[PDB]
């Protein structure tokens, strides 16, 4: 190939451009780790090793310094320990692997995401190393369930509707929600 | 070094080697797109021909500038 | 994404900014330009999640479609019918009432 | 504009780093197509041509290479065709 | 070549001529971070005013590195 | 310039500082992966030890150019 700047320490620049536009933050804002960077005021931290970049969380003390960062995102600094992974995943910041339950694929942090024939691509709630062999499905691989392979495109609004408010929210063809006429005819089970 | 500039900045597409003038005894270096390149690694400059083969085909529109010894 | 949360108390400049929130949601402000988040907040102390106000954004326009006249007709039922289907069915015990 | 190496030729390597952040993979992992590069153990294929990259279904043998690529993303290699459209619908890879 | 580095490294940004010493007699190359320009397509030297012309308007912190003839 | 090869192009990774041959009585210019560095900026070159202390640590793989004068 050409000598163009992009491979190892001359690509910093370009690549911290390019995680800043995938996180929408300043490129100033994207921080590369080593042993000993401070990690303060930035926003995202890159790793060089696994060529991943995480949203730091908010609030990390001014001259806050890493020690070391695992395979599942996990960044231990000298205030603490933030698990980038869970960040990740709360913030919605899905990687999704390449692959499919089909082929079967190893998910070393929280927010990897594996697709499915489905369409649809499930995180995995439990545990930093979920390794899923050739020919699984989220049923055979867990199960589908709050620790066990969670949809990403709707979870937020799968949850919601499974809590109390849930059938308000679900309107039904004479402009009334489901949860008004289950109170409607509510009076057939009191009756029997 | 005398710079050459192949195709008055702007390759035709798909150009693998690049012919430079009979002065050239030597070509030290390419600047593709502002990128230098070694002899041998980017390009290959044979004397006989007069010929640099380059690492890379060219695309439509690459500005190359040949250094010429 | 704007980097932050509610909890952390966020600014959003621009409509297409989404603010995360603990629940894992991302919600965009449909009212004002610089619409200021305090430290601490929530959607629902923040404005409100409404149309005017908070608006998760995975499931907007499914949750828009699902809140019109057609929406209980798109959830099946274990028999093979329509939620709507079945609240047709048992409207008898209203119109008794 | 100033000869900044994004264009053509020179601009193959911070393209590679795009796409693979964009994808979550690693930059070696990414190929550019034409007729008959080795599209064996890459995971995102980029078109040229249409400056649009794909995701290689996983599982293509050692060896294989590219004939064509339609305008449809349909790729065509020495072991079989492939409708990377489908498998980016498949894997919600949009645009 | 004699180079010549604009504002320490660092421009000022907006700045789309650049002056430099009267020594320079001519001006073959511009490093733009990093970036070898062309006479005529990434910028024009004049030699009455001792100016070259930037194609791009430079912004703040960019480092040029003016090769003086 | 005599132009100087790190490692064949190749570095070994980790790499801060960088010996050059003795006929280097200095080192103007270094280019990692086609990027040209300026003294003092992207490198420093002290004569007494002949080695030139670089900006960043090296990578993998980093292609670096070096200029001996």
């Amino acid at each position: 190939l050409f000598s163009q700047g992009g491979k190892g320490s001359a690509g910093i620049l370009t690549n911290k451009q390019a995680v800043a536009r995938h996180f929408g933050v300043k490129q100033s804002e994207v921080v590369y780790f080593s042993v000993g960077v401070d990690i303060s005021g930035y926003k995202v931290i890159y790793d060089k090793t696994t060529q991943r970049a995480y949203s730091l969380p908010i609030g990390i003390p001014a001259g806050t310094t890493a020690i070391s960062l695992s395979t599942a995102a996990v960044l231990v600094h000298s205030q603490g320990s933030v698990d980038l992974g869970a960040v990740a995943v709360l913030r919605k910041e899905y990687v999704t692997i390449p692959g499919d339950f089909t082929s079967g694929a190893t998910i070393q942090v929280k927010n990897e995401i594996l697709t499915h024939s489905n369409g649809a691509q499930y995180r995995w709630a439990g545990a930093v190393p979920k390794v899923v062999p050739a020919g699984s499905t989220p049923a055979s691989s867990g199960g589908i369930s709050a620790s066990a392979w969670i949809e990403v495109t709707g979870e937020e609004l799968r949850d919601e509707l499974a809590t109390t408010g849930g059938a308000s929210q679900i309107g039904t063809s004479d402009g009334k929600t489901v949860q008004q006429w289950i109170i409607a005819n509510d009076s057939a089970n009191y009756r029997a | 070094y005398i710079p050459f500039v192949f195709n008055n900045g702007s390759a035709a597409g798909g150009e693998t080697t690049i012919v430079v003038p009979d002065y050239t005894i030597g070509v030290p270096e390419i600047y593709v797109e502002g990128f230098r390149q070694q002899v041998g690694r980017g390009f290959t400059f044979n004397s006989v021909n007069l010929t640099v083969t380059l690492a890379q085909p060219l695309e439509q529109g690459d500005e190359v500038v040949l250094m010429l010894s």
